[PDB]
């Protein structure tokens, strides 16, 4: 009496093709239970229905064939979890793929976990600093916070999460462990000399230490780059429910939107809107809810996520990007326009937001750029209405001078995350006035200088900055002191 | 009755009852389970063979897993016990702080007030917005909505006309937050307890509030404003008194439905709708009313898609409105807010007959030249303005003025425009327009019009700018 | 294993089997035919039948007819005896010069290269086109793409780019002809044979041939990509060789993925593609690459249906790319070849601290000055240039005189342009476009700088121009 294939844990393969099993037999599987195949392969229990468990393949479907035998899990699908993942580069199910040895995990998670509840968090009042001017200045993003960073293919948007992840050695490497942000970032759809390129960069910048890279590339079967995301959150809320930190980089959910669409149509359910599931809403919705602040009574950790969508010319209405614009807590738009020109980051100021505002801003930033953002909106319109300077008041002049600079100010390079006091700095001379009169040019070529100047002679003024947080009143006034005469000399 | 399960695919699980089928619309518990999950009925397949909608997450389901007709819809715990707390779609509160001890339970499906049970009186209702109130005024008891995309303002003006009025309202007040952000329900919970709106000690509460967020399965989100306003609906009838209701955002009903509507079998109507949407919405919306019984005074922020105004589900709500405030990404964009759009946004009262002709004629008189203006703007754009008329170039001046004018710093965005909040009070408003419209500030700056409350604040800060 | 056809539809051909059903990609030979017909497993579709893909035309098939389970997948001659040939989908020679005799044979469906595999040197790769080495640089063991509606210059910049690198490259080439013109592999071949690439005497021939054009039925045109593509991973691999890919067109390979997904019983995705779109080109794509074992440059021309760049097929492949040259129909009829689109080709090899700053520099000039150009360009077409500021009016001579000088005349196009080709070396493109950009040609004509190789030439020719 072998019974080791009742089909009641067990069950048959009816048919496969294109990673979906039709599998006879399953009886007690859970939906979305995972299953394992003769071969050693890995699936998921979508369909349960009345005659066959639809699976989903988490691998090449070649190696599976009618009559194959599947068998439960038991489990609910899952992965690795914890601080061993970090600086180790995994696939979307935990695997290595560093070839740098198995991950020591003694934790597991379940992907899809939903989001903490009203009750379990507080609101977004730790900034989480980008090291970018434009975006800490103009776009705050506090810890908690989901922000998204959207545009068409090369406006930049990777960048802004690789400058990002690299400005986090200046808190990892110090002492304080609240202030310390391990980071996740997660790869879809991209291809894998563009990922192995990515993680030599973090090496070389010292960032992998507290980097963990879930990769879901180009040739990954369509439901490992659906997982990815889901995956990588999970590793990102054990050090959320843990009084822990977190930054997680979803790189981008538009090709995961296309796996899940195919995964989706091969399952025979029925195309919506654009050809994706009519739930496509609640795939993104679902992910990023779980970017939190919980409060002091859950740990006081945090999940902060900044998602990638790409546009495609610069159409932002589409029906994706607002899908997920309007689930994060803010947007980075970023132009080709705005890049061709010089304006690097392309960053929109007009059409970025974040909704968190101030409260996700040191006082010295506050204090610099409280009103800066609809200066430099208003700025824009003006710059337009004018080009046929029609009889042009004052206000306006001041408008069109201050609007100028400002853009100069907030322009920057790559890899460079500037130090929150740093920005005040440069910021605190713009936003002053004090550079009305230097010519736009000038401005870039400027704050090198000074930025120069008082980080070598007046570390004094920017570790009180710093450390105050705020600008007191004779920090603000050793600060017009350096500013207007090193101008001056500067322009000599 | 006790079915089972047969077929489970994401939040549409199919039920097999072997005596006793539960009607539609009956509400099922699955048992087995560490929380409750209620399936609600949604059709007959036939062969004793019910299609349901999850109201919670379908893992860990199992065919044949056993479920039992519970013998009614959803009823969820009704009554002034209901104020100062938190709820679910299906009646749970979710903040903690122990069971809802009401005297009644009400069900969240049921027909909408008959026609003669409709009212028609029709009373001005003042926010202190200077655009609302000037263009397009609220109605006491009306049914009112703020339409649009993703982040040009709903929500934020649904938060400052709860400041402004929710919070001296003697009434109740029921805020439904369907399919929105879960941190915005934790904002608002500790806004509303901060400001005492919602007493956790004593019986001071005077707000009711439902969440089914973002993170819930479409079906949570089907229901949510049917839980919501099925509260609201006990404080009109059953006390007769003046209701308040958010509802942020209402599009989320609909999407919740067509996230479905596949899996209940439909051909799909144009844009990828449900081919039910109209009448769906029509049911829900007409309960959602002032009766003679009592009054309800809605506000419904409604998303819309690919900032496409056109398109099947904003475009089916405004038939449901008095009033209606439509938000726009082009104004937005330009630093103007509330990004209002002066030329798209209605009132039922904007008569002369109901607000007066000295409010109408302002009202107008601000939109004919903004309009002028819009016709303008491509052509100067190329041509420029010399060639245009002095005559003309007046009403550019005006118009961009006014255009300034109508933006005001709101009192829950001073994290976002780094400016105290101001409320103006009608006649501040009617009159400051008039003035601009007279001739009466050709000689300050645009810029001192911008981020201003009353027009002595742009006089002001015309000197302030002056140098 | 024998089957027997239970149905025919086009290149649709579903098998039964009673004992012994072959595994998803293996190819079976039909019974009963005078050429051979490989047919390739695609799915198991239960009752022991396989929904399979023919390699040729289907005409002629019975229900009922028997195949046999050749026990694997559609496996080709590999080794350096391809060289100076031309191959087949499935491999057999079609230059009728007999039989490849090779060693080793290889199934033309292979796993990707992993992660550790992967490399990251970043080398530029000098091409003596202007604008694509100023603007778009290309890179060794690069990925680079080609995107063009139809007509616009995908072919000839191919055919320049073959003169230009691959004539003088130490190492093999590969071209792979996939849904093109027939005409073309023989225009290519027997110019290969002249300027002695491939040579019929000797073992000398740098270049192997794989072609599955136009005339043949979908399931060839979906198939031939991966067959050159085989090709060139044992140069790679087996030889630790630096490779050359050359593929015309890959945007065939996905076409004719959507030509046999309906029959293969999907439902359509956006536009009518397969909902397989993006992993189909990801397991191909994916395996064209360098790896710490050997190097790839390959270069692949993406026709753009109806001229749209959105079209699922091109938006697709972007991502896959480390170099992109997206070609414009509105350039090509302003008479500026190649029709390289300045703001729209993109290379991760533009940074400054790979391509130096001053190159860094010149190029993100040239871009700037062209997007400025741009924005003044609706006003200028209503009311043209008088209105315009003197300041606005310098950058439209100067964005006049750039797009001009971007022009190049190919060897490869002397028949069309009328004059001579040039290929100009970096450093005299770097240049000629600093001094542009920094007024030193201000009183030249923009007619000087059209059709030139060096800036040296663009002042002659205002000489001549008198």
């Amino acid at each position: 009496a072998d019974t080791s294939v009742d089909l009641e844990e067990t069950g048959r393969v009816l048919s496969i093709g294109d990673g979906i099993a039709r599998v006879h037999g399953l009886r007690n599987v859970q939906a979305e239970e995972m299953v394992e195949f003769s071969s050693g392969l890995k699936g998921m229990s979508l369909n349960l229905e009345p005659d066959n468990v639809g699976v989903v393949v988490f691998g090449n479907d070649k190696l599976i064939k009618e009559g194959d035998i599947v068998k439960r899990t038991g489990a609910i699908v899952d992965v690795p979890v914890g601080e061993e993942l970090l600086g180790r580069v995994v696939d979307a199910l935990g695997n290595a793929i560093d070839g740098k040895g198995p991950i020591g995990s003694k934790a597991r998670r379940r992907v899809g976990l939903k989001a903490p509840g009203i009750i379990p968090r507080i609101s977004v009042r730790e900034p989480m600093q980008t090291g970018i001017k434009a975006v800490d200045s103009l776009v705050p993003i506090g810890r908690g916070q989901r922000e998204l960073i959207i545009g068409d293919r090369q406006t930049g948007k990777t960048s802004i999460a690789i400058d990002t992840i690299i400005n986090q050695k200046r808190f990892n490497d110090g002492t304080d462990e609240k202030k310390k942000l391990y980071c996740i970032y997660v790869a879809i759809g991209q291809k894998r000399s563009t990922v192995a390129q990515l993680v030599k960069r973090l090496t070389d910048a010292d960032a992998m230490k507290y980097t963990i890279v879930v990769s879901a590339t180009a040739s990954d079967a369509a439901p490992l780059q659906y997982l990815a995301p889901y995956s990588g959150c999970s590793m990102g809320e054990y050090f959320r429910d843990n009084g822990k930190h977190a930054l997680i980089i979803y790189d981008d959910l538009s090709k995961q939107a296309v796996a899940y669409r195919q995964m989706s149509l091969l399952l025979r359910r029925p195309p919506g809107r654009e050809a994706y599931p009519g739930d496509v809403f609640y795939l993104h919705s679902r992910l990023l809810e779980r970017a939190a602040k919980m409060n002091d009574a859950f740990g006081g950790g945090s999940l902060t996520a900044l998602p990638v969508i790409e546009t495609q010319a610069g159409d932002v209405s589409a029906y994706i990007p607002t899908n997920v614009i309007s689930i994060t807590d803010g947007q980075i738009f970023l132009e080709t326009e705005l890049f061709y020109k010089g304006i690097r980051p392309a960053i929109n100021v007009g059409l970025s937001v974040s909704r968190v505002g101030s409260a996700a801003q040191t006082r010295a930033m506050k204090q610099v750029a409280g009103t800066m953002k609809l200066e430099l909106a208003q700025y824009r319109e003006v710059a337009a209405f004018a080009q046929f300077g029609s009889d042009l008041d004052a206000a306006t002049q001041q408008l069109l001078s201050r609007g100028v600079r400002l853009t100069e100010l907030l322009k920057q390079g790559q890899y460079s995350p500037m130090a929150i006091e740093e920005q005040v700095a440069v910021i605190y001379a713009g936003v002053r006035g004090y550079l009305d009169k230097l010519e736009p040019s000038k401005i870039t070529k400027f704050e090198n200088a000074f930025l120069s100047h008082v980080i070598s002679q007046h570390q004094a003024l920017l570790s009180k900055i710093r450390t105050d947080g705020k600008i007191s009143e004779e920090s603000d006034a050793k600060l017009k002191e350096i500013v207007t005469n090193f101008l001056a000399g500067f322009e000599a | 009755t006790t079915g089972r399960i047969v077929a489970v695919i994401g939040a549409v699980v199919d039920v097999q009852f072997d005596e006793g089928l539960p009607p539609i619309l009956n509400a099922l518990e699955v048992q087995g389970r560490e929380t409750r999950l209620v399936l609600e009925v949604a059709q007959h397949l036939g062969e004793s063979t019910v299609r349901t909608i999850a109201m919670d997450g379908t893992e860990g389901l199992v065919r044949g897993q056993k479920v039992l007709d519970s013998g009614a819809p959803i009823r969820i715990p009704v009554g002034p016990e209901t104020l100062g707390r938190i709820m679910n779609v299906i009646g749970e509160p979710i903040d903690e702080r122990g069971p809802i001890k009401t005297k009644q339970f009400a069900a969240i499906h049921a027909e909408a007030p008959e026609f003669v049970e409709m009212s028609v009186e029709q009373e001005i209702l003042v926010t202190g917005i200077k655009v609302v109130d000037l263009l397009a005024p609220y109605a006491k008891g009306g049914k009112i909505g703020l339409f649009g995309g993703a982040g040009v303002g709903k929500t934020v003006l649904i938060m400052e006309l709860i400041n402004n009025v929710a919070k001296a309202h003697g009434g109740y007040s029921v805020f439904a937050g369907v399919g929105e952000r879960t941190r915005e329900g934790n904002d608002l919970y500790h806004e509303m307890i901060e400001s005492g709106v919602i007493n956790l000690k004593d019986a001071t509460s005077k707000v009711a509030l439902v969440y089914g967020q973002m993170n819930e399965p479409p079906g949570a989100r089907a229901r949510v404003a049917l839980t919501g306003l099925t509260v609201a609906e006990y404080f009109r009838d059953q006390e007769g008194q003046d209701v308040l209701l958010f509802i942020d955002n209402i599009f989320r009903f609909t999407q919740a439905g067509s996230e479905v509507s596949a899996l209940l079998g439909r051909i799909p109507s144009a844009v990828g709708y449900q081919p039910t949407l109209a009448t769906d919405m029509g049911t829900m919306q007409e309960r959602i009313t002032t009766t003679k019984k009592g009054s309800i005074t809605s506000v419904q922020a409604i998303y819309v898609p690919a900032d496409d105004l056109t398109d099947p589900a904003p475009a089916t709500t405004f038939a449901h409105l008095d009033a209606t405030t439509v938000l726009s990404r082009a104004i937005a964009e330009l630093g103007i807010y509330p990004a209002v759009d002066p030329l798209d946004s209605t009132s039922r009262i904007m008569d002369p007959n109901i607000v007066g002709s000295e409010h109408y004629d302002v009202a107008r008189g601000v939109q004919k030249i903004l309009q002028d203006y819009k016709s303008l703007q491509d052509i100067i754009a190329i041509l420029g303005m010399d060639e245009l008329s002095e005559e003309d170039k007046l009403t550019v001046s005006r118009a961009r003025k006014i255009q300034r004018f109508l933006s005001q710093p709101f009192q829950v965005a001073e994290v976002f425009t780094g400016h105290l909040g101001k409320l103006v009070p009608l006649k501040e408003t009617i009159k400051g327009f008039q003035q601009i419209l007279a001739g009466e500030y050709d000689h300050l700056p645009e810029q001192a019009f911008y981020m201003v409350g009353p027009i002595e604040e742009a006089v002001a800060k015309a000197d302030k700018l002056a140098e």
